[PDB]
RNA sequence: AUUCAUAAUAACUUUUCGAAUCGCAUGGCCUUGUGCUGGCGAUGGUUCAUUCAAAUUUCUGCCCUAUCAACUUUCGAUGGUAGGAUAGUGGCCUACCAUGGUUUCAACGGGUAACGGGGAAUAAGGGUUCGAUUCCGGAGAGGGAGCCUGAGAAACGGCUACCA
RNA sequence: GAAACUGCGAAUGGCUCAUUAAAUCAGUUAUCGUUUAUUUGAUAGUUCCUUUACUACAUGGUAUAACUGUGGUAAUUCUAGA
């Protein structure tokens, strides 16, 4: 092509979105944000395939615009949003707060939450860095650049950030027996503890982890995304406890 | 051959139109912007001035400034010149222009009254033709009224008054860069906001600065 | 921490 | 602001104000002609509402307030046993001022107080009282929704209690002065319709009292409050008058003619009378104009003659001569006060 | 005689309105109208007639069944501030507008892109030249 | 893994940026002044990160032909240095240098009714054929060449020349 | 609220397989080798420094369209002068 596309065939839409094939020929293009389009579920797909409040795309706007929903403690008015993993969306005339979390089949599931849950999220610390005037900052997997880090936060370290200002309120470390989310691959949702971080000079590092059951698997670092100490999530985890 | 004459001080303009060819040769070989004697051209123009501006040829094709030739060529033309008008941004076009040197081919002059002569035109010294629109920004009604600073420019607007049938009423422009109280709270906010974001990061360095000390 | 619990009945009416 | 949207655009969907929205914000609920769900009841208005408001709001307040109650109301021998519960109950959950659930809740109130009406009376004081703090409330957070459930609650607490709060109006209106006297115009316009409704009900005797009272009150935006409680009484509908816009009149004439009364309620009555005028038609104004000439010569006097050259000369100033009738008792009436003063006048 | 029976009814609060499913038992009838069963849910529901849109009705194959979609809105304005054009138009809610083919309003739009500004001018213009 | 991030010193610049923009609404202080202060939004703006993208790029893999055995290098072919150019690496181009680079493990040349792939058909299995054609990627807008605009085009339902 | 200026888009979509035999393409790498509108999150009090002889209760045409009016051409989404 000669720029960027700004359309996206049904075919060629990511499957975990469940979009019917016969349904039209064309499916809603992420627009750009926090989150890459791969990773991500519209609001629109979210509000008319998964909760069914609208039932096409026109209602999908009337809501949007009326500002009843609000993604990350922000009004959102962009039907294809790109929300993502560990997104907090309340609708408040509902009385509603989900937080997007991939089932065992590695789907976003509707997982519903509480106000003081919906107070805070997670974010992997994807960078640490010296901003301009040698300010310290942490850019998280969501795009958020939050200055003034605790220096003992690290690369593969997840934060816990409040809504409401985007501050961190606590961290926790990447290390052996830590409590760790599968974010990619055939393993997409399964809930673990860590084993080994399996290192690999100029290589992708390798993370094996065990379920309860007892079960092992290795995935790709990149996958993983620390949600606590073993026993002791800091969020609440969908049905089934990502087993299987 | 035509000559569409302008007084512009009046604003008028009229075209009178040529048979003799003598007051053509006076015109031959001139360009834009020289200026030639009325008298040559007739006696009802004797002692007038006529700057030549442009024309039109007889297959229509207008002149040009800067091109200093008897002949018509194809140009190519771009944003912000005459004789073109680009239908999309950045479009160039190659299109035929007449010279700049006054010739035969010539079919209407334009001409500019520099300066007035003995006696007067009946179509263009003796008529005149009001402006269509007054000053619209404030200054620009001080600079008209000649308003003093204290003056309020809001009781000078010229307004125009229409009559629809029975009813009638009048309408005035929406003076432009006007000092009004929002543009003050305006300017104050902006203020404020800048003065607080600057003590909130001093606060958020602090604490930084706080942080470190406790952990060494 | 625990999930948030879980929480319109059809109507009839016969005519003619 | 010179000019309101008159000219709609094509748009299906227009931006409005707050100030806006509140600007064609009318209390009366009688106008409304959408069918009303607690028309048709089974047990009681509360529960036929009350199930309705259940599905349809979902918000957290108003569904732990559900749940409360949800055991004492399902008849309305039920309801009767544990008012003093139920009112309780609604007056806490108002106090948090919920917008998500006031909604429901305000309806709620006002049903209630139609399933027991003479038993509410009891709960009249808090209630109306509770409602003044939500008002107050509503200003901080700008809401048109909200200013209008609360005063169609307050307006169907007066159509339910009609007949007792007629009885004592002036009490009523004690009440309600802070709203009638706020500095926000809106507020005390608001007010001003939901006690006209009681007004235009009010027998002439007790009416009587009742003017006397706010009269004497006249002696902060009191006076405004006043002008739109009896000019909206007067209005029934476009270039016409209520049929008991002459008894209010009358009474009203009266009483400001009447020398104990201060003058500024003269003026109020100048007022008055221009609001009606210019509102009202020839025809409707007919009797209207029949009743005040006939008390000025009847009460005509020393003590009384400047009050009564005021409001004459408010009548012919008032829209020139076009709604005055006939010209000639407006001269007769002249002669007799020049016959029998203040010059500028 | 007939039954109407509503299922997996949802509240939309963002649409401030009821959706739900539609059942229609009509022995020995062919079918009911949506005119008559907008009445009955209306009369159910407790609510305006204007407030109530059913669609997608689909007759089960032997007959004496139907299948469709319904919603209740809170109110008669929310309706007419939710509803699609052409379902108001159904219910006569709105007025259908009338508008000329999609060719002959193309080709007004080319014929207005070609002549620029008002036009008034080139009119004169081809007067005099006239 | 770095001449990384960042910071500091000395100068420099036809040299930038640091809100002369807009809607709704009228709250709070008083020394009572059209005094001071003040809310909810839109649109702009330096730098960083993120996102959508783009460009190059590491390794392995293509049908027939040896009655195509040597090819590339004069007019860049392989590599070194310096410069120009670009968003940027780089013989991409320029100046000076060396004589290099591929090849019977088929280079080079020729043919291809050659867009490539996910796939389709057949078959017991190995295999054989098809795949313009609902999805991804590449190229094109009668055929060459060159460009304005714009973040993004060598665009053609944009422009200029030449051929038909 | 026509028209016009300004901003954005028109570089997506749709069509076809001409050219192309390590080229495209598939899988797999790198950018510590570079541009990136838009989205999203952060991000800028520099008090002072001679002519203060001082606009910030806010600077100019160093300017024009639409528009008024005078015109050319057989003709075009042509346009000249004022
Ligand atoms: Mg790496
Ligand atoms: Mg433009
Ligand atoms: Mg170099
Ligand atoms: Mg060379
Ligand atoms: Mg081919
Ligand atoms: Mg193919
Ligand atoms: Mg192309
Ligand atoms: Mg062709
Ligand atoms: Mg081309
Ligand atoms: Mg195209
Ligand atoms: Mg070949
Ligand atoms: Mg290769
Ligand atoms: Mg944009
Ligand atoms: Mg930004
Ligand atoms: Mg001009």
């Amino acid at each position: 092509a000669r720029g960027p596309k700004k359309h996206l065939k049904r075919l060629a839409a990511p499957h975990h979105w469940l979009l019917d094939k016969l349904s039209g020929c064309y499916a809603p293009r992420p627009s750009a944000g926090p989150h890459k389009l791969r990773e991500s579920l519209p609001l629109i797909v979210f509000l008319r395939n998964r909760l069914k409040y609208a039932l096409n795309g026109r209602e999908v706007k009337a809501i949007l615009m009326q500002r009843h929903v609000k993604v990350d403690g922000k009004v959102r008015t962009d039907t294809t949003y790109p929300a993502g993993f560990m997104d907090v969306i309340t609708l408040d005339a509902t009385n509603e707060n989900f937080r997007l979390v991939y089932d065992v089949k590695g789907r976003f599931a509707v997982h519903r939450i509480t106000d003081e849950e919906a107070s805070y999220k997670l974010g992997k610390v994807k960078k640490v860095q010296l901003g301009k005037k040698g300010v310290p900052y942490v850019v998280t997997h969501d795009g958020r650049t939050i200055r003034y880090p605790d220096p003992n936060i690290k690369v593969n370290d997840t934060v816990k950030i409040d809504l409401a200002s985007g501050k961190i309120t606590d961290f926790i470390k990447f290390d052996a027996g830590k409590l760790v989310y599968v974010t990619g691959g055939r393993n997409l949702g399964r809930i673990g503890t860590i084993v080994h971080k399996e290192r690999h000079d100029g290589g992708f590092d390798l993370v094996h982890i065990k379920d309860s059951l007892d079960n092992t698997f290795v995935t790709r670092l990149n996958n993983v995304f620390v949600i606590g100490e073993q026993g002791k999530p800091y969020i609440s985890l969908p049905k089934g406890k990502g087993i299987k | 051959m035509k000559l569409n004459i302008s007084y512009p001080v009046n604003g008028s303009q009229k075209t009178f139109e040529i048979d003799d060819e003598h007051r053509i040769r006076v015109f031959f070989d001139k360009r834009i912007g020289q200026e030639v004697d009325g008298e040559a051209v007739g006696d009802e123009f004797k002692g007038y001035v006529f700057k030549i501006s442009g024309g039109n040829d007889k297959q229509g094709f207008p002149m040009k400034q800067g091109v200093l030739l008897p002949t018509r060529i194809k140009l190519l033309l771009t944003k912000n010149v005459s004789c073109y008008r680009p239908r999309r941004d950045g479009e160039r076009k190659r299109k035929s222009v007449r010279g700049a040197i006054v010739g035969p081919d010539l079919a209407v002059l334009a001409l500019v009254i520099v300066k007035k002569g003995e006696q007067e035109l009946e179509g263009l010294t003796d008529t005149t033709v009001p402006k269509r629109l007054g000053p619209k920004r404030a200054n620009n009604i001080r600079k008209f009224f000649g308003l003093s600073k204290e003056d309020d420019v809001r009781d000078f607007v010229i307004r125009r008054e229409v009559t629809k049938g029975e009813k009638t009423y009048t309408k005035a422009p929406k003076i432009q860069r006007l000092v009004t109280p929002q543009r003050l709270q305006r300017k104050r906010h902006q203020r404020a906001l800048k003065v607080r974001n600057a003590q909130a990061q001093r606060e958020a360095a602090a604490e930084y600065a706080q942080l470190l000390a406790k952990r060494l | 921490p625990r999930a948030a619990k879980k929480r319109a009945k059809g109507k009839n009416l016969s005519f003619k | 602001a010179k000019q309101r949207q008159t000219t709609k655009s094509s748009k299906r969907y227009r931006y409005s104000s707050f100030k806006a929205r509140i600007d064609d914000l009318k209390i009366e609920p009688a106008r409304n002609l959408e069918k009303r769900v607690h028309d048709y009841v089974e047990s009681s208005h509360f529960l036929a509402s009350f199930d309705q408001w259940k599905e349809i709001n979902l918000s957290a307040k108003f569904t732990e307030f559900a749940a409360e109650i949800e055991h004492d109301v399902q008849t309305l021998p039920q309801i009767l046993y544990h008012d003093k519960k139920i009112f309780n109950s609604l007056v806490s959950f108002i106090n948090f001022h919920d917008e998500f659930s006031l909604q429901p809740l305000l309806d709620l109130l006002a049903q209630f107080c139609h399933d027991l009406g003479p038993d509410f009376l009891k709960f009249y004081e808090e209630a109306i009282k509770t409602l003044i703090n939500l008002l107050d409330a509503a200003i901080e957070f700008e809401s048109s929704n909200v200013f209008e459930w609360g005063f169609n609650c307050l307006a169907y607490i007066f159509k339910y209690l009609s007949k007792f709060l007629v009885k004592k109006l002036v009490l009523t209106c004690d009440l309600l002065i802070p709203l009638l006297s706020h500095s926000k115009e809106y507020l005390s316009r608001f007010s001003a319709e939901a006690l006209s409704f009681l007004v235009r009900k009010c027998p002439v005797s007790n009416l009587r009292e009742f003017v006397r009272s706010v009269f004497e009150k006249l002696e902060t935006n009191l006076y405004e409050g006043l002008l739109i409680l009896f000019t909206e009484s007067m209005t029934s509908t476009q270039e016409t008058l209520h049929s008991k816009a002459k008894a209010i009149m009358s009474v009203l004439l009266h009483e400001a003619l009447t020398k104990s009364s201060p003058e500024r309620s003269v003026s109020l009555l100048s007022d008055i009378w221009m609001n009606i005028s210019k509102y009202a038609s020839i025809e409707s104004l007919l009797p209207v104009y029949e009743v005040m000439y006939q008390d000025f010569n009847d009460s005509l006097d020393a003590t009384n003659i400047d009050r009564i050259l005021k409001v004459l000369t408010t009548i012919v100033f008032s829209e020139s001569g076009r709604k005055i009738p006939d010209w000639n008792k407006i001269t007769i009436l002249i002669e007799r006060i020049m016959s029998q003063l203040s010059q500028d006048k | 005689a007939v039954t109407i029976r509503t299922r997996k009814v949802i509240s939309n609060p963002l649409l401030a309105r009821k959706q739900f499913v539609v059942d229609v038992l009509h022995p020995n009838r062919a079918n009911v109208s949506k005119d008559e069963l907008r009445e009955k849910l209306a009369e159910v529901y407790k609510a305006e007639k204007d407030a109530v849109s059913v669609f997608g009705f689909r007759t089960q194959f032997g007959g004496g069944k139907s299948v469709g979609f319904g919603l209740v809105y809170n109110s008669v304005a929310e309706a007419k501030k939710f509803e699609p054009t052409y379902r108001l138009v159904r219910y006569g809610l709105a007025e259908k507008v009338e508008k000329a083919s999609r060719q002959q309003r193309k080709q007004k739009k080319n014929r207005d892109k070609k002549i620029f500004g008002t036009g008034k001018r080139l009119a004169k213009k081809v007067a005099r030249r006239n």
